[PDB]
């Protein structure tokens, strides 16, 4: 049963009219917070005299 | 000097404590009394939250 049976061909669509857009490009940014902290003291006591 | 016949070395520096009640026994106190200039190579000591 040796025979060529199906095939696949590597055609495609010349776009003339903009049938397909393909891959979209559109600006982003994105917004990082950093808000700084306290932090816990430290402490020296004396007499208040 | 002839005079003075000896010396004193007087070695002021700064201690890491924290803040501990006495003890209703108390042979001694637990403040952990610590000179400051191990904070350099052990960074336990000053931990505070």
């Amino acid at each position: 049963d040796l025979a060529v049976i199906g095939f696949e061909l590597d055609t495609r669509f010349t776009n003339t009219n903009r049938r397909q857009r393909g891959h979209l490009l559109q600006t982003r940014a994105l917004q990082f917070r950093h808000p700084i902290p306290m932090h816990a003291p430290v402490t020296l006591p004396m007499d208040t005299m | 000097n002839p005079i003075e016949g000896g010396v004193v070395q007087v070695l002021p520096y700064i201690a890491v404590m924290k803040d501990v009640y006495h003890e209703v026994s108390g042979v001694k106190m637990d403040n952990e009394e610590v000179n400051m200039v191990e904070a350099y190579r052990d960074p336990s000591i000053l931990d505070d939250e």
